[PDB]
């Protein structure tokens, strides 16, 4: 848990816009305008969970992370729910295996805009 | 989507042949001098308060320029400078820098703004909705029925980068800003924070 400013908290490996109550992609070019020098160092040496590794991940992610879901806006959304409690993306259409037990829930989730305009899902397990 | 009105000291002028005010279609939200609303701020990621000062009707283009002062939110103070200027024996300090930024973020009021004398134009395509600026009092009759979206309150005037803070009666500022010249305000008001 860092404050680098008053906007911005560091935790778990996210960086957290606390104005939007939602984690900010590290390598977000709109940090160019709202960092200081200082705090942009900081941020830096601060080893950060890289927004990439999440681009072809084709399920939401979970996640241990207790600060960002405590300090950030969630949604719901229909999601299948295997055995394990693992939360699978809706079939846009008939998926035809049999799946006895999986099955459509309503989660609360962190959405987060991917670089290439995918959406993701941030839950804890 | 929004109409021009002109009007003398109180009723309306036709166009055929003096205050400025902006007037939405759809609903009739009216907007003027004294007015604050809510815009995005695309640049910052996140919305701005300003309380308008100037509906300049701009000849030199047929065409209106809405000119207004901008507020601070609360993560644009300078947690240092607040601290330091509220606390006399905090400009002499022993903690770490990231420690105010915490103990500000944790207990302001995310509701309170801060007065700038600084100017913004304003663009109708950004406008979000009318923000509702209150004084410290008519604040304290709201606490467990505001809305975190419109419902604002004001204690001080500040520097725009977040320091030296001056207790202003915001009521009284709306009624200055919508009685004199816009220039004789706008500098007034940035007198008001100069040693």
């Amino acid at each position: 848990e860092e404050y680098v400013s008053p906007r911005f908290l560091v935790a778990d490996g996210f960086l957290i816009d606390l104005a939007e109550e939602k984690p900010i992609n590290p390598k977000d070019p709109r940090l160019l305008t709202l960092l200081k020098d200082h705090q942009r160092a900081m941020i830096d040496q601060m080893n950060l969970v890289k927004w990439n590794d999440f681009k072809k991940y084709q399920d939401p992610i979970p996640l241990k992370a207790k600060t960002l879901f405590k300090f950030c806006k969630q949604i719901k959304k229909k999601f299948l729910r295997g055995a394990d409690f693992k939360l699978h993306t809706l079939p846009t259409e008939a998926n035809l295996k049999y799946e006895p037990e999986r099955m459509t829930v309503l989660a609360s989730c962190v959405p987060i805009l991917l670089d290439d305009q995918t959406v993701q899902y941030l839950y804890d397990d | 989507g929004w109409e021009i009105i002109t009007t003398d000291e109180q009723g309306n002028i036709i166009d055929g042949g003096t205050e400025h005010y902006l007037k939405r279609s759809s609903d009739g939200i009216k907007l003027g001098r004294g007015d604050s609303v809510v815009m995005h701020n695309e640049a910052a990621g996140t919305y701005s308060v300003y309380m308008i000062q100037e509906l300049r009707l701009n000849t030199l283009n047929n065409v209106v320029e809405l000119w207004a002062l901008t507020y601070l939110r609360w993560f644009e103070v300078n947690p240092l400078a607040h601290y330091r200027q509220f606390n006399p024996d905090a400009n002499i300090l022993n903690r770490p820098l990231n420690y105010y930024n915490k103990l500000f973020s944790e207990t302001a009021n995310k509701n309170e703004l801060y007065l700038t004398a600084e100017l913004a134009e304003l663009q109708l395509f950004n406008f979000i909705r009318v923000a509702n600026v209150m004084d410290g009092s008519k604040w304290e009759v709201l606490k467990g029925n505001v809305d975190p979206e419109r419902d604002f309150t004001v204690r001080y005037i500040c520097e725009p980068t977040g320091e030296k803070f001056v207790d202003i009666n915001i009521e009284d500022v709306k009624a200055y800003i919508k009685k004199v010249e816009p220039r004789e305000a706008q500098e007034y008001l940035k007198d008001l924070t100069l040693p």
